[PDB]
C-alpha cells in the first residue's frame, strides 16, 4: 500500500501491522481492543495520506501477534483493514478481517432493561448477517438488534 | 367589549383563526408595552388538580406581571384516590364565589368544561386536561412561530416524536389548519403515527401533509421543526432503542436547514435535542418558554377587561 | 443421566423437540403416579424479586409435592429505585452455597442468564426475566395443548390479545414452532401486533400464519384458542374501548367452535373472557393453572435427578 | 451602580469584607426606615428544590416587605429521584426568562453555582447548597453580632456542636476571620471537630484558635457562644448520650457569662438548649431569626437596585 | 446433658472457650456427616423485627437441614414510626406457647435478652439486636478462621474498614480475645477507629495490637484479613473519598500474601474488596457464608438435643 | 525528535513534537485532550528505548501548534515532558509542562453529591501547589481533594 520512502515511519523487524484502517477507526481500535496496554514499541500513523482512500490509519506492533480469532474482531470497525504478519523485515503473510460469529466485551447492550449493564459480566453477542446489515443478539436479553445501532454514539 | 371578554378558555377548536389573531396581536403588544396594574384588585385561583411546574409558574408569573393577586394549590396526592371525597362540580361552586378567574388543570379529559357549568360567571381558562386540550400551550407555540417566520399561513412545518398521544402536536396541527398554504410533514415512528382522524381532519380542508421516517429527509425545506418528547413507558425499551436513534436532533442534522428555521419543543427535551444544538441559531425552544408570558398575559387580559387600550 | 440433568432452564430457545417431549412425557406420569418423596431432603430457594403471587404459589406447591423443604422471599424495594447496593452476581453467589436448586424471577431481561454464571453447580430455573422468556409458563401451555389435543403437531392455534407485548406468545408460537403443520391465525388490534421477527421466523420456517380481524372469521377451525390480556395502559382510555370489543370473548361466540376446542389464557383474565364462558366445555384456563403444577414438578424431577424411574 | 447590583450571591468566599459592611449597613437602615414598594414590580423565583420552611418564609417575607411578588415551589419530592427528568441547567434556562431574580436552595453543593451560567442576566442568590454553602445565613448571624456588639473585629467568639459537618460554623468562621483580632474558641466532641482545613485557613491568617472540651471552661471569656445542632444520626446513641451532657447550655452555665454575652443558634434547638435560656438576656437567637429579614431585604435590595437610595 | 442444651445464645460475652469449641466441633461433623432429621417434628419461629434476607435465608436453610418446620414473618413498620401497641414481652409471651426455639432479629439493643425473660422454657436465639450482639455470624467467622488456619490460637488478624461501628468486628474481637497469642491490626480512617473499650480489654488481658495506615505495612504477616462496609452514609461524600482509597481492597496488594491468608468479609461487599480479587486462592467471604450453615444448624443442634450421637 | 536508529526515520514539516511522555501517559493524552480528533496526519510512537530515561511515549502533530496554556495542560501527567515547534523541519521553539492555574474538563470532582456530575458543564478545578502536592479545588462543590485521589479517575 502506501509507500513513502524519504520522510517515512520506521519500518518494523518482526511483528503485526495493521494497515487499511479507515481513518478515525484507528483510535478506537487502540481503545477498544486495549492495544496500548503493552509494553512493546507500537507506532501509529494517523491520517495517513493513501490516495486508494484519501487518509487512512495505520499501527505497527513489534513482538506481537494477533491469531485468526483476534483479527476477526476488528470486522465491525475496519473490516477492509489488511493485518499484515511480519518477519525479518518482510510480510511472511497477510490476513483480511473475517466477521466473527460472536463479539465479545467490547459492545454495549442497546437495551436499558438488560442486566448486563449492572453487573461484573462481560457483554456478548450473537453475530449473523442478514442482507443491507448484520444482526447481533444479545447473550443476555437475547433481543436481536441492528449493528448500526449497536454500535451508536 | 371584546370578542374574548368573559368567555372560557377551553379546547383550540373553540377559537376561530380571528380570536387566535386577537391574542397574538394583544401579546406583541403587552410585549412591548407592559401594563402591571391592568389586573390590579384581581384575584386569579391558580387551580392545579394535577402537579405541573413550568406551567404553574408561568401562568402565575403572568398574574403577577399584570398586578393580580393568585391564590390556588398543586397536586392533590391523595392516597390512591378512588374517590377524594367532593365532586369537582361542588369545588368548582365553591372556589368561583371567591375569585374572578379560575386557572385549572386536572388529569381527566373534560375537566375544564365541566366547570365551565358550576364557575357561574367566572370566566376558567384551561392549563391542561387530561390528553385533550392545552389551548395557552398553542397560544404560545403559534405566537413564537409568527414572531420568527413572521407569518402563520404558508408555512413548511415538520413535527416529530410521538404524534399519536402528544396532546400538543395534536392542537398545533389544528390552529395552524385554520391558516392557509400550510403544508406538514409528520415524522414519526410506526408505533406512534399521528392519528387518523388529525389526517381526516386535514383532508378535508385540503391541505397537504406528507410522512416522513427521518428528519434530515426533510430537514433542507422546513421553517419550523416541532419536536415532541417521545416516552419509552409507551414503548418496550428494546423497541424504543431500536428507534430512537432515528428521531433525535443533533446540530450536525441542521447543517441543511434554512436560515429562519427554528427547533420548538413543548419541553421537557432529555434524549430527543442534544445539548449542541442550543447553541445554534435555530435552537428557540427557551425562547419559546418565556413567550408562554406574553401569550398567557394576553389572554388574561383579554377575558377579564371589557376593552385592552394599547 | 437424563437429557436434563443439572440443567439450567433458562429460555425455551436453549431446549429442543425431544426436551420438550421429555418435560411433558415426565409431567403426565407425576400426575398420574405422584413421588411425594422424590427430593426430600433437598433446599429451594424461591427467590421472587419481583413478586408474583400466582407464579410462586404454583412453583411452591410443586416443590412441596415432592417432598422439598423451600425457603425464599418474595419481592425487593422502594417506590422508584430500591436501596443501596449489592450484585445480583454477589446474592447468586451467596445463595447458591445454601441450596440445591435456584427459582427466580427478575424484573430485567437475562437475570437468570447471569445467575447462572455464578451459582457454580446449581441449576438456576427461570421464572420470569422481564420481557424476555419465562419457560415454565410455555412448557405449562404446551402440556395442557397435548393433554386436551392429543398432540403438539397440525394443530390450528388462534392467539389473541396483545401479541407485541405478551411475553407468552412470543414463547408459545416458538416452542410450537418445534413442531409440524401447525398454522396460526393472530387476532390482535393494529397497535398490539405479532412483532415481525417472529414473523419472520415462521416464514423461515416455511410455517403458515395469517392476520385475522375477528374471532368470528376463524372460530370454526381452531384447535386451541389462546387469549391474552390487552392491558389498558398500553392504550389511550379512548383507544382502548374502540379496539376493545373485537377482542373479547362471550360465551355465544363459542358457537360454532370444535367440540376439542379449548381456550386458554395465562390470566388474569379481566375483561377478555366473559364469565358465561366458564359455564361451556371450552373453557380451560383454570384448568391449565392447575397443569402448571404437572409441568413444574417435571422440570425440578428432572433437573436434580440422575434418573427417573417414572 | 452600587458592588453588588446584579451580582450572584452563591458563596461567602466571592464576598470582600467591603461587601459583608455594605450589605450589614444597607440591613440596619431597611430596619429603621423601611422602603416597601422598593421592589415592586420585580417578580422572584422561590426556588426550594430542597424544602426549609423557615428559610423560604423568611425569605418570602422579605420579598414581600419590599412590595415584590413571589412565584415558586418547594420539596420535589419525587418518587426515588434517580432521575427527576429535567436537567438543573434546563430547569434554570426556562426559569429565568419568566423572573428577574431566583432564590434556590438545592440538595446537591455548586447547585446555585451552576444556576449561574445559565440564568443569563437574571442574579440567583443561593439559600442552601449541599453542604457547601449558605451565605443569607451567615448574612444574618454577622448582623445579628454587629448589632449586639457593635463590631466585627476584636471579638471573643465561641462556636459549639457539630463543627465538623455545620456548614454555617463553616461559614461563620471565614467571614469573621475576615475582620481583625478574633479569638476562636472551638467546643467540640472529638468525632465532630472543626475540619483542619478551616484550622489551616485560620492559622495562615495569623488568627488565634484554641480547641476546649467544655463550654463553662471558656463561658467566662466569650462575647459570642454559637451553638449549633449535634445530629444524633451522625453518632451512636450510646456514644451521642455519652457525650450529650457536655454541649447543652442551661441557664446555670451562664452565671458567669459577661453581660454583653449572647447565644446564637441557626435553629432549630431541641436537645441542646434548655429552654430557661430563653428567659434571660443572653437569649438572642429568636432575635437573630428576625434579623433575616433585614439581613436578606438588604441583599435583594442591593442587587436588583442600580443605588440605594438611603 | 450437653452444656449449650436449651440455653439461650444472646451475646458472645455470655459463652466461654469451650463453649466455642463445643459449638464448632459439632458444625465441622454436620458438615462432615449431615443429620437430615434430628429436629424433625420441631416448629421454629423465624421472626425477623428486622428483615435481613441474608440472614434469615441462611438460617432457615439450616432449620430446613436437620428437617425442623419454620413459620416466621420479616419486618414490621410503618415509616418512620410503625403502628398501635403491643409489647415486645407479650408478642414472645404468645409464641412462646406454639414454637419449639425462637430466632429473631430486632432494631433495639438488648430485644434478644429481654425476649428470654418471657419465652419460659423456650430457647431464645439472637440474629441481630441493634448495635448490641449478632452471636451467630461470629460463631461462623470462627469456623471460617479455624477450618482454614488450623487453629484460633497464635493468629495475625488484620481488620479492615469501619471498626467504630461494625457490630461484627468488635464481637469477633471479643471472641478471638478468648484465646492465645493473637495479635491484631487494626486499618481504619481515624474518624471510624476501633472504640477505646475494645482496646482497654485487649491491654487489659495482655493481647498484642497496633493501629497501622494502610493493608500494604501488614499484609507480609497477616493469616486472617477481615474487611467490612464503610457505609458513605458515616461520612460526607467528600470525607468518604479521601480516605475511600485507603481502605479498598485490589487483587495487586494480595501480591506479597501468605499461602494461608485468607480475606473475609460479613458482606454486603460493593466497593471493597475489587472483583479481581474473586479469583485469587485467598478469597474466602462466599465460602464464609456458606459456613454459616454449619455453625447455624450446630447451634440448633445442641441447644434442642439432650445429647448428640455425632 | 526523530529517533534515528539505522535504516530509516521519520519526520513531520511543521507542527508540534511531545517528547519525554512517561510510558503509559501517551495514550492517554491523545484520549483526554482529544488530540485524534483533527485531519492532520499524527504519528505517535509508544514504549520508545529511552535508555537513560527509560521507555517513553512520543507524539507529533503535523500543522498543529499548542498554546502555552495547552502546554501547562501536560503538568499533572507529563511534566518531564518537552514540547517542541517545528517549522522548515527544525525546531524553532522548545518550552515545557508549567503548572497551570485551572484544569478544565479532563478531570471528575470525587464529590458524588456534587452537581456537576449529572449535568451539561464542564468540570474546573483550581490548582494550588503546597510544596510537590497539588490540591485541586472544584470550582461548583467548592471541595479541596487532593491531586492523587482526583486522578484516580
Ligand atoms: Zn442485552
Ligand atoms: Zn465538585
Amino acid at each position: 500500500m502506501t509507500h513513502d520512502n524519504k520522510l517515512q515511519v520506521e519500518a518494523i523487524k518482526r511483528g503485526t501491522v495493521i494497515d487499511a484502517i479507515p481513518a478515525q477507526i484507528g483510535f478506537k481500535l487502540l481503545s477498544l481492543f486495549k492495544l496500548t496496554e503493552t509494553d512493546q514499541r507500537i507506532t501509529i500513523g494517523l491520517n495517513l495520506p493513501s490516495g486508494e482512500m484519501g487518509r487512512k490509519d495505520l499501527i505497527k506492533i513489534e513482538n506481537t501477534f494477533l491469531s485468526e480469532d483476534q483479527v476477526d474482531q476488528l470486522a465491525l470497525y475496519a473490516p477492509q483493514a489488511t493485518v499484515n504478519r511480519i518477519d525479518n523485515y518482510e510480510v511472511v503473510g497477510k490476513s483480511r478481517p473475517s466477521l466473527p460469529e460472536r463479539i465479545d466485551n467490547v459492545l454495549v447492550c442497546p437495551n436499558s432493561n438488560c442486566i448486563s449493564h449492572a453487573e461484573p459480566v462481560s457483554s456478548s453477542f450473537a453475530v449473523r448477517k442478514r442482507a443491507n446489515d448484520i444482526a447481533l443478539k444479545c447473550k443476555y436479553c437475547e433481543k436481536e438488534f441492528s449493528h448500526n445501532v449497536v454500535l451508536a454514539n | 367589549a371584546n370578542p374574548l371578554y368573559q368567555k372560557h378558555i377551553i379546547s383550540i377548536n373553540d377559537l376561530s383563526r380571528d380570536d387566535l389573531n386577537l391574542v397574538l396581536a394583544t401579546a406583541a403588544k403587552l410585549k412591548a408595552n407592559p401594563q402591571p396594574e391592568l389586573l390590579k384588585h384581581k384575584v386569579i385561583a391558580s387551580c392545579f388538580f394535577e402537579a405541573s411546574t413550568r406551567t404553574r409558574l408561568s401562568f402565575e408569573t403572568s398574574m403577577h406581571r399584570l398586578g393580580a393577586s393568585v391564590v390556588g394549590f398543586s397536586d392533590s396526592a391523595n392516597t390512591s384516590l378512588g374517590k377524594k371525597g367532593e365532586t369537582l362540580a361542588d369545588t368548582i361552586s365553591v372556589i368561583s364565589t371567591y375569585v374572578d378567574a379560575i386557572v385549572m388543570r386536572h388529569p381527566q379529559e373534560g375537566a375544564a368544561r365541566l366547570a365551565t357549568e358550576f364557575s357561574g360567571n367566572v370566566p376558567v381558562l384551561n392549563a391542561g386536561d387530561g390528553s385533550n386540550q392545552h389551548p395557552t400551550q398553542t397560544l404560545l407555540d403559534l405566537f413564537t412561530i409568527q414572531e420568527t417566520q413572521g407569518r402563520l399561513d404558508n408555512l413548511h412545518v415538520a413535527m416529530v416524536g410521538d404524534l399519536k398521544y402528544g396532546r400538543t402536536v395534536h392542537s398545533l396541527t389544528q390552529a395552524l389548519a385554520k391558516f392557509d398554504g400550510n403544508r406538514f410533514y409528520f415524522i414519526a415512528p410506526d408505533a406512534l403515527a399521528m392519528p387518523q382522524y388529525i389526517l381526516d381532519m386535514l383532508d378535508e380542508k385540503g391541505i397537504a401533509w406528507s410522512l416522513h421516517s427521518s428528519i434530515e429527509e426533510v430537514m433542507a425545506e422546513v421553517d419550523i421543526l416541532y419536536m415532541t418528547r417521545v416516552q419509552k413507558e409507551r414503548l418496550d425499551p428494546s423497541e424504543y432503542a431500536n428507534v430512537k436513534a432515528q428521531f433525535v436532533l443533533r446540530a450536525s442534522d441542521l447543517h441543511n436547514a434554512k436560515a429562519n428555521m427554528k427547533v420548538l419543543h413543548p419541553l421537557p427535551r432529555v434524549d430527543e435535542i442534544a445539548t449542541d444544538v442550543d447553541k445554534t441559531p435555530h435552537a428557540w425552544y427557551f425562547q419559546q418558554a418565556g413567550n408562554g408570558i406574553f401569550a398567557r398575559q394576553a389572554l388574561l387580559a383579554l377575558v377579564l377587561n371589557r376593552d385592552l387600550v394599547l
